[PDB]
């Protein structure tokens, strides 16, 4: 009955959608996303939320997933949802490379869950996706590539973004601290570290409550390797030394 | 008369962008009777609190730890009906998996698809999100596996966990011990221990119901046996 | 304030149809006259600006040679209504190998007026009543003919009529104005001078378009460059 | 007012408000007037003009050879149900090769409008209709309501200023059995002269009479064809 | 407030306030009274004469669901009239599904059981009549029974729906219904309406009477001209 | 499915969700088009670049078809479904009725498709406003305008999106018979309407010209800071 | 605590409490009935109150307690057309059951199916609860004599002895206490408890004709609704 | 009957197709084109039934021209291929079955001259040489004996020639004129048509 109905799609008086800004505040509440590209190789590290000491942590990192041999995603947001987007993801790669035998190139995997994602927006009367997911990938059109995808359905191609609970700081930070056209992976693993330092509350940025996954080709063969726990906390020790020189330089 | 009813999600983002309904049925399990899970290092106990209100009624006839497969069973905090739904629906997954594998179902896979099945409810128009938690266990490639399956569709895989009324003071109270280091599962007694902390008048073989889930699968303990832990449990 | 797409008033009519009807007085005035000589159908073009090309509006559009309709209110909703009629009048032409009477053409696009519904019905014409005011014209078997059909889907046939804002002001001239055998040219000019007084703007031939069926020959394509010399005449 | 919205709503005085809503429509229409004789069946009807230029809308239409349906309502509505009762007729002639009876149409109208007015979302069908027909039984006159109640009358009027109408047909209906054609139509438009505001009259123009009988097909009259049943009328008396 | 928009709601006192509104109008209809006699059912209905220009027949509340069934509607002729086609309906499955006519108490069963339905969901309103079937047999023996808009079907030795149900059912208990035989049972059920019509509060009305039973060899059929007229002479000659 | 109007009448007689759509149309990043002689030309402007962000993923400015292309000011997701629907009934246009798509009848399958959001239930209209520019086989350049109600008007020159009017009015007076002509005057004149833009910042502003005999053209950085330098060096003339 | 339409229609509320499945079991008690069922060794008791509030009723046809199968039999308390679809449900998934699985339904799976139906009428909003509490009897081998009740909610539980209507708490107290030192009652015991704890809570003393008792046995597993005089001879028992 | 003739070298693809349409005994246009450009770098000949081949071509080059359109970036002519094959695979089983022979030739910057022999069935295989038709039968043993890995344009346009010489001295078709293209770094370049008037 249309008493007991949520427009959901319908537009506001201002014009914009209310669903859709209410699921980017979500995003908003959900832990920090970061992703920074370099030539070498393109990054995305998160960091962990409610990391309660039962917790068994088999879930080779809750926060990233292998959406293809050359692509991954981290997502921040409803995790229903993410679950329900992760998986999709994954289906319409496979089904590209059946139709043409060749990895799917990586905006169109962007803009194919996106189109999905602005169809909820469109129409059904039915709930928005509130999630927002940051893609890492390469392809042999254009390389090492990496995305956002909002809840709307609008995507963007930064080669640094984040999209968790401090984004506002962290964003400014990696502006700053971005060298363009410099690559070293290892550069953009510390200016990432940094950042989270900056956006994680908690200080001595802990290894468990962290989790980074590199993005590199090798021997043409495209690895998304993930850090293990020894090789984050040495790049948290490394950033402690930046500073300790900072302090030395004081 | 009037065919498949309402296609409009009756769970919508708040301004703050938290879904409200998700949070009411959150309330359910919270208010649910408590349920405790403990994973030991040969296998999962999952026990829970079943104190029927009169002698009339007969504890054999509904058993609130279900076996959903040879290796799988479920506990469950909040509203017993939606419970029986989810079980029969995971009972159902393993076969399909089992039909199209020839092999059990992993246990980390049934959270999935049943976590999958709650989300649906979430986003799907008419329907109630689900009001029930479930402490899912299994024994797949020897490990023993714990996972937690929310309202909204979101699990965690929990080495001890509990849920329903006193929750925080079981957490905590696992959290002293959990030591995860024991190999047989003494954990049996933890479990009785924990529930015992916040159970009411008595513990006894009719008021607890206790499954394990072993190497050998995923078995209830017999109220016998249930009897045998109650008695010595410290 | 949700009412229903389909809701009665009180003691009266559909609120939404009623509506509608108000949503042509905010579109561009058009008159039409038949004569024995012919149909004369005249608009206002209310181009907003010079960028605009002047050709891309069209508020009359062939419907069949003999058909010419006059558009009024919302523009884009006419294109669905003035496809069903063009179609209409050829598939007519397969099955009988003859002409659509310009009355046959109206009762078409008029049956398609009322066919909105929430529930079921067809999502092709849905959602509201169409918004707008066609009045066809054409010559058929028994002679030249006018008809003007709204929004409610009441089809009726008019010697002379007016149509969209300021139709009230242009109705109470054209009653004065008409005349028992006014030749087409007659009407051709009395419109045009009825036409100059309801426009704001001056009567310049990229403000009018004005185009007439006769019995002798097909709807004429707006009287290009000829309009200037019905204006010079006035 | 809550209860109003809605046929699938009840008031706590258990009146559906929508189906009387939709009775008003009727009553914001042109009077129209039924009546019958042993052997034929007129329904004269008051044509209304929008313009003084434009064409009185005709509300008498042939449904069968047999029957004609006037019309005093949203005229969308009474198009639906005139094109279903077309199809009845041509059914019931293609398979059982005989005129569909005139009372079974008028039942199957009923259950068609009854739909509507119970289900969520459909509106009740807004236009009143007053059947004349003949059969093996005879000449027939039938009014239907929004409502979807049928009632089979000797005479009827609806629309606006109809009473007055029905005070008359009700006077005289002793007289219509045993009189001619021309004497039914002449009491029938007399009936509609009723209706009129008493400073507008009858006029060829205005006036629609259809008739329908033992040996007369369904003709809907009009114009000039009016205007011998409109001669010989006495004046009005005002 | 608020709690009565809905069927598929119920009140926090714990009932559906759609059905009674629904039943409401059953009240708001003129009187109807079947009675179970010896060897068959007889049914009167009051119908009130709104327009004296309706020719008869108009609006008959008396219905001939099956060969061997009839009802007699009180509520919304129109809802009613919908309520006979299922009825007539649900009959003529039965006989081609199974091959004998319905037995009158699966019939009531099965038309209450689509009346209960619309009770349930918002989409459909519940129904706004309270018919009652009636049929003989040789082999069940004569039956009465009265479906609301609740769907409750119980079997009635007499009964009465609408607005004077209170005074008919009072003078009906006086009547011995179980030895009265049919013929004799027909004069009665005249009286009944004849007293409870209120004379005034309604105007005219017209008594529609039908018979099912031996005399009508397990018929419903309209009462003959004969039988009644002389029913009608007894009840105004009681009645003063 | 969902099947409720989500736009119905108002008492005023006005589809309101049709006005509250155009309004995302005024919020959307202002699009300039003119049409030349012989080079059709459309700009595009805040594009806000963040150093950060990749601007060829954030384009505005695509070809449906090798004849025709579009600008979009609005809603940024509601226009990549309507240019991919475009983009397949082009190429669905030569599969039936071989030939190339003439410009006039993509705008009006545009127009259609966002015209049917507001005459449909359960969907809410598109919030996209296009320019759509393309040489017919004729050769001559056609621009056209569609409406988020969905509505199409032919325009010699026009813009959309935030400060439409300004810039509307700035084209009006600013344009010049002849279309300016000498193809370098057109890019001009749309270089002046990125002057009349409100940030002004030069490299900011992006535009594409198609030459209207071949295939669409995005103007490189460095190509556009010439074309900005001869608009410089015209406001030196001026001084 | 009130949130949105959290009363007005089946969705969850703050504290995660279904308001409208509370008000469908105030609708069970809304019917004025009260029935009352016992689990003996060899035997399992069903007892109903029937109320004729009108002679002109036949008392055959209201009856609460219905067959679903030969050896199924059930106690409706609650609306009566609602309880009646709720008999047909379940008649039929017994009958499905034994077409496709080859045996006839353990009770307790009948219990299961038809509330697994009302749980589904909370989870989708566009169905009413149902306000209709169901007490099935039946033998199972190696199970002896089994007592269920469905709630409107979709609970279901085995019970030894139970009650559901109007006067249910002081019910299930006074069986509590005989349920405590029963030692097993025997078919006639069984009965006797049964028919004394209506007859106290009602505090009526009602005579054969007021109440319905049917019973199933180990020795006669087929249902069977007890005549008035059998009724009365139990009913004399207990009165010595 | 219509033939189709593909000579892949070191850097480029050599096409030939009949350019004969025929109905019952009479020939009935002799400049029908059985080559349909796909793409800027990919060219698909096909040979099949009266209406199957320009359906089934059609569809697939108006998708692959649309993928660029969408994507930026023209289809590889391995995908292509695929993309090829899966749509005639599909129909295989199906209520319209499509009865086509194709051969695809590409080039690609970075795997270079590819050309592809596609059967009715859907069979896709990459071949150096290959042909279709019944003409096939007897050219196919001339291009084994005289191809070589590495083989200069113009010994191509010989080796064509000397094939399509062989149809008219040991053929019953008429065959008189073939289309001859070539697919390299640039696009595809049309070579001179390859007649037999007598010369």
């Amino acid at each position: 009955s249309r008493r007991y109905d949520s427009r959901t799609t319908i537009f506001s008086p201002e014009g914009r959608l209310y669903q859709v800004e209410y699921a980017m505040e979500a995003i908003g509440h959900a832990g920090t996303c970061l992703g920074i590209l370099a030539n070498d190789g393109v990054l995305l590290a998160a960091e962990r939320r409610n990391i309660h000491k039962l917790l068994d942590e088999v879930f080779f990192s809750e926060k990233i997933y292998k959406l293809n041999e050359d692509m991954a995603c981290s997502v921040a947001g409803i995790t229903s949802d993410a679950n329900v987007l992760t998986n999709e993801l994954r289906l319409i790669a496979q089904r590209y490379l059946l139709q043409y035998q060749e990895p799917i190139p990586c905006e169109q995997l962007v803009t194919a869950l996106c189109d999905i994602k602005q169809a909820y927006t469109q129409f059904g009367g039915k709930r928005p996706f509130g999630v927002s997911l940051l893609y890492i990938g390469w392809d042999k059109h254009y390389g090492f590539q990496l995305y956002q995808s909002d809840p709307s359905g609008n995507y963007g191609g930064w080669k640094a973004t984040c999209i968790g609970n401090n984004s506002a700081a962290a964003v400014s930070m990696l502006k700053q601290d971005y060298k363009e056209g410099e690559m070293t992976l290892k550069s953009a693993l510390a200016l990432a570290i940094k950042v989270l330092n900056k956006t994680m509350d908690v200080s001595k940025l802990s290894a468990e409550k962290v989790e980074i996954a590199t993005l590199t080709r090798e021997n043409g063969k495209t690895v998304i390797r993930v850090l293990k726990q020894k090789e984050v906390e040495q790049l948290i020790k490394k950033h402690e030394e930046e500073e300790a020189k900072a302090e030395r330089e004081k | 008369m009037a065919e498949r009813g309402y296609s409009f999600s009756l769970t919508t983002f708040s301004p703050s962008g938290k879904l409200v309904q998700i949070e009411y049925a959150l309330a359910a399990v919270a208010g649910g009777a408590p349920s405790v899970g403990i994973k030991a290092a040969n296998g999962v106990v999952l026990a829970t609190e079943k104190k029927q209100k009169s002698i009339l009624y007969d504890e054999r006839s509904v058993h609130k730890v279900e076996p959903i497969t040879k290796h799988i069973g479920l506990v469950y905090s909040g509203m017993g009906p939606d419970y029986r739904v989810l079980v029969h629906r995971a009972r159902k997954l393993a076969q399909q998996y089992y039909l199209v594998y020839q092999e059990p179902i992993p246990t980390a896979q049934l959270v999935q698809r049943v976590a999958s099945v709650m989300q649906e409810y979430t986003q799907s128009g008419g329907v109630r999100p689900f009001g029930v938690s479930l402490l899912i266990c299994g024994w797949n490639e020897g490990r023993p596996y714990l996972f937690q399956s929310d309202p909204s569709g979101a699990y965690f895989a929990w080495k001890a966990t509990a849920m329903g009324k006193n929750y925080v003071n079981g957490k905590t109270f696992l959290e002293k011990r959990y030591n995860e280091d024991l190999e047989l599962e003494d954990a049996i007694h933890t479990a009785i221990l924990t529930l015992k902390e916040s159970f009411e008048g008595q513990m006894t073989e009719d008021n607890i119901e206790v499954g394990i889930c072993n190497e050998a699968g995923f078995r209830r303990l017999t109220p016998t046996e249930v009897k045998d832990y109650l008695a010595a449990i410290a | 304030y949700d009412r229903g797409v389909n809701t009665f008033s009180p003691e009266g009519r559909l609120f939404q149809v009623e509506y509608a009807i108000e949503a042509i007085k905010l579109g561009s005035t058009a008159i039409g006259i038949q004569t024995s000589e012919g149909v004369c159908l005249a608009v206002e073009k209310r181009i907003t600006s010079p960028l605009m090309e002047p050709s891309s509006i069209e508020k009359i559009v062939e419907i069949d040679a003999h058909i010419g309709c006059a558009m009024s209110g919302l523009i884009a909703d006419a294109k669905t209504l003035i496809d069903k009629a063009r179609v209409e009048t050829q598939n007519h032409w397969f099955t009988y190998n003859e002409t659509m009477t310009v009355e046959s053409v109206t009762q078409a696009v008029s049956n398609l007026a009322l066919q909105f519904g929430e529930e079921d019905a067809d999502p092709g014409a849905m959602s509201r009543p169409f918004g707008v005011a066609l009045l066809f014209g054409g010559v058929d078997e028994k002679g030249p003919q006018l008809f003007h059909m709204d929004p409610s889907g009441t089809f009726v046939q008019c010697d002379a009529r007016a149509i969209g804002s300021a139709s009230e002001g242009a109705q109470s001239s054209l009653q004065e104005v008409y005349h028992k055998s006014m030749t087409l040219k007659e009407a051709i000019k009395s419109s045009l001078i009825i036409l100059k007084q309801v426009m704001e703007e001056k009567l310049n031939a990229t403000n009018i378009e004005l185009a007439t069926v006769q019995p002798g020959q097909n709807f004429h394509m707006f009287t290009k460059e000829e309009l200037e010399e019905v204006i010079k005449d006035i | 007012n809550q209860y109003d919205n809605d046929v699938t709503v009840w008031s706590p005085q258990g009146r559906i408000h929508q189906i009387e809503y939709a009775m008003e429509a009727v009553k914001q229409g042109s009077a129209t007037v039924g009546l019958k004789s042993k052997t034929h069946a007129v329904l004269v009807a008051l044509k209304r003009a929008q313009s003084e230029l434009a064409a009185h809308q005709k509300k008498i239409l042939h449904v069968d050879n047999h029957i004609g349906i006037s019309i005093a309502g949203l005229t969308a509505d009474a198009r639906l149900l005139c094109n279903f009762m077309r199809q009845e007729c041509l059914d019931s002639r293609f398979v059982f090769d005989r005129p569909l009876p005139v009372s079974r149409l008028v039942s199957l109208i009923g259950s068609k409008t009854q739909i509507p007015t119970q289900r969520y979302g459909r509106r009740p069908y807004g236009v009143g209709l007053l059947i004349a027909g003949y059969d093996d039984m005879g000449p027939h006159i039938f009014q239907t309501c929004p409502s979807a109640n049928y009632f089979d009358c000797r005479a009827m009027s609806i629309g606006a200023r109809s009473q007055s109408a029905r005070t008359y047909l009700e006077r005289h209906m002793s007289e219509f059995m045993e009189c001619n054609l021309n004497e039914l139509v002449k009491h029938g438009l007399r009936a509609l002269r009723e209706t009129l505001p008493a400073e507008q009259d009858l006029t060829t123009k205005n006036v629609s009479i259809g008739i329908v009988g033992k040996d007369l097909e369904f003709t809907i009259y009009d114009d000039d064809d009016v205007s011998p049943f409109l001669e010989g009328l006495e004046e009005r008396p005002q | 407030t608020g709690y009565d928009l809905s069927a598929s709601t119920f009140s926090p006192d714990g009932r559906v306030f759609q059905v009674e509104y629904a039943m409401k109008a059953v009240e708001n209809s003129s009187t109807a009274i079947g009675i179970r006699c010896k060897d068959g059912v007889v049914f009167g209905v009051e119908k009130l004469v709104l327009s004296k220009l309706y020719e008869e027949g108009s609006n008959k509340r008396l219905f001939n669901v099956d060969r061997h069934v009839g009802m007699a509607v009180a509520g919304l002729l129109a809802d009613a009239r919908s309520l006979a086609d299922i009825a007539r309906e649900e009959a003529s499955n039965f006989r081609s599904n199974f091959g004998y006519n319905i037995p009158l108490k699966h019939l009531a069963d099965r038309v209450a059981m689509y009346v209960h339905a619309y009770t349930l969901y918002s989409a459909v309103r519940p129904f706004g009549c309270s018919f009652m079937l009636g049929s003989y047999s040789v082999n069940d023996g004569a039956q009465l029974y009265m479906i609301d808009p609740s769907g409750v079907s119980y079997g009635y030795w007499g009964c009465a729906i609408g607005k004077a149900r209170q005074a008919a059912k009072t003078e009906i208990e006086k009547l011995q219904m179980k030895e009265m035989t049919c013929r004799d049972i027909v004069k009665e059920v005249a009286k009944i309406i004849y007293i409870v019509h209120d004379e005034v509060k309604d105007k005219a009305f017209e008594l529609e009477l039908s018979w099912v039973g031996e005399l009508t060899n397990g018929r419903h059929e309209i009462v003959p001209k004969d039988i009644r007229e002389e029913a009608e002479k007894y009840a105004k000659e009681s009645l003063k | 499915s969902y099947d409720r109007a989500i736009t119905v009448f108002s008492p005023d007689g006005h589809l309101f969700q049709v006005e509250y759509a155009q309004e995302a149309v005024k919020k959307g990043s202002t699009a300039v088009g003119v049409r030349g002689r012989d080079i059709v030309v459309l700009g595009v402007e805040k594009k806000s670049v963040a150093k950060l962000q990749d601007e060829r993923t954030v384009r505005k400015i695509c070809a449906l078809d090798d004849n025709v292309c579009m600008a979009f000011a609005g809603l940024t997701a509601d226009a990549r479904i309507v240019i991919n629907r475009a983009r397949v009934e082009c190429q669905s246009h030569r599969l039936t009725v071989e030939d190339p798509v003439t410009v006039e009848y993509i705008t009006r399958y545009i127009a259609s498709l966002k015209q049917r959001y507001t005459q449909s239930n359960g969907r809410r209209p598109f919030g996209i406003s296009a320019l759509i520019v393309g040489f017919d086989f004729d050769g001559t350049p056609r621009l056209y305008q569609t409406d988020p109600s969905g509505t199409y008007h032919a325009w010699k020159a026009n813009a959309i999106g935030r400060g439409a009017k300004s810039v509307r009015e700035f084209l009006e007076k600013n344009y010049t018979d002849e279309a300016i002509e000498t193809d370098d005057l057109t890019i001009k004149l749309v270089i002046k309407a990125l002057l009349e833009v409100v940030q002004s910042g030069g490299k900011n502003i992006e535009l594409a010209v198609m030459r209207r005999d071949q295939s669409l053209k995005i103007l490189n950085p460095e190509e556009i800071e010439k074309y900005v330098a001869e608009i410089e060096k015209e406001k030196e003339e001026n001084e | 605590s009130s949130a949105g339409f959290d009363r007005h229609i089946t969705i969850f509320s703050p504290e995660g409490r279904l308001y409208q499945v509370e008000y469908a079991f105030k609708a069970i008690n809304q019917g004025g009935l009260t029935s009352v069922a016992v689990r003996g060794k060899d035997c399992a008791v069903i007892v109903t109150q029937k109320k004729v509030p009108d002679k002109l009723l036949d008392s055959s046809t209201v009856t609460h307690l219905f067959k679903i199968t030969e050896n199924i039999g059930c106690v409706m308390t609650g609306m009566t057309a609602d309880s009646r679809s709720q008999v047909q449900r379940a008649r039929y998934e017994a009958a499905n059951w034994k077409y496709k699985y080859g045996y006839e339904i353990p009770v307790d799976m009948l219990c299961k199916r038809i509330a697994d139906i009302s749980q589904v009428y909370t989870q989708n909003a566009e169905m009413r609860p149902l306000g209709c509490c169901m007490i099935l009897i039946g033998i199972d081998e190696e199970q002896g004599p089994q007592v269920y009740k469905c709630d409107p909610a979709g609970y279901y539980c085995g019970f030894k002895a139970t009650a559901a209507g109007v006067k249910q708490t002081e019910s299930t107290s006074f069986l509590e206490k005989k349920v405590k030192k029963k030692f097993d009652w025997t078919f006639e015991q069984t009965v006797e408890t049964a028919i004394t704890c209506l007859s106290t809570v009602l505090s009526i003393d009602f005579k054969p004709s007021e109440i319905e008792v049917g019973v199933v046995t180990v020795e006669n597993p087929k249902f069977r609704i007890l005549t008035e005089a059998e009724i009365d001879a139990h009913l004399v028992a207990l009165a010595e | 009957m219509e033939y189709l003739i593909g000579i892949q070298g070191p850097d480029y693809v050599l096409v030939a197709s009949d350019r004969v349409a025929a109905s019952n005994i009479v020939q009935m246009k002799d400049d029908h084109d059985k080559m349909f450009k796909m793409s800027e770098k990919i060219l698909l000949l096909c040979v099949g039934e009266a209406g199957d081949t320009v359906q089934f071509a059609e569809y697939i080059q108006k998708n692959v021209q649309l993928y660029k359109m969408r994507n930026g970036y023209e289809l590889s002519p391995t995908a292509a291929a695929n993309f090829t094959r899966r749509n005639l695979a599909d129909c295989l089983r199906s209520r319209t079955p499509y009865h086509v022979n194709l051969l695809l030739a590409g080039y690609d910057e970075h795997e270079g001259p590819a050309l592809y022999y596609m059967d009715y069935l859907a069979a896709l295989a990459k071949a150096p040489f290959a042909a279709h038709g019944y003409g096939a039968f007897l050219t196919l043993s001339i291009l084994d004996r005289y191809y070589t890995p590495t083989i200069s344009r113009e010994r191509a346009v010989e080796l064509l020639r000397k094939c399509l010489e062989e149809l008219q001295k040991r053929f019953i078709l008429n065959l008189p004129t073939f289309s001859v293209r070539i697919i390299d770094k640039n696009g595809i370049h049309d070579l001179d048509n390859i007649s037999f008037p007598k010369q």
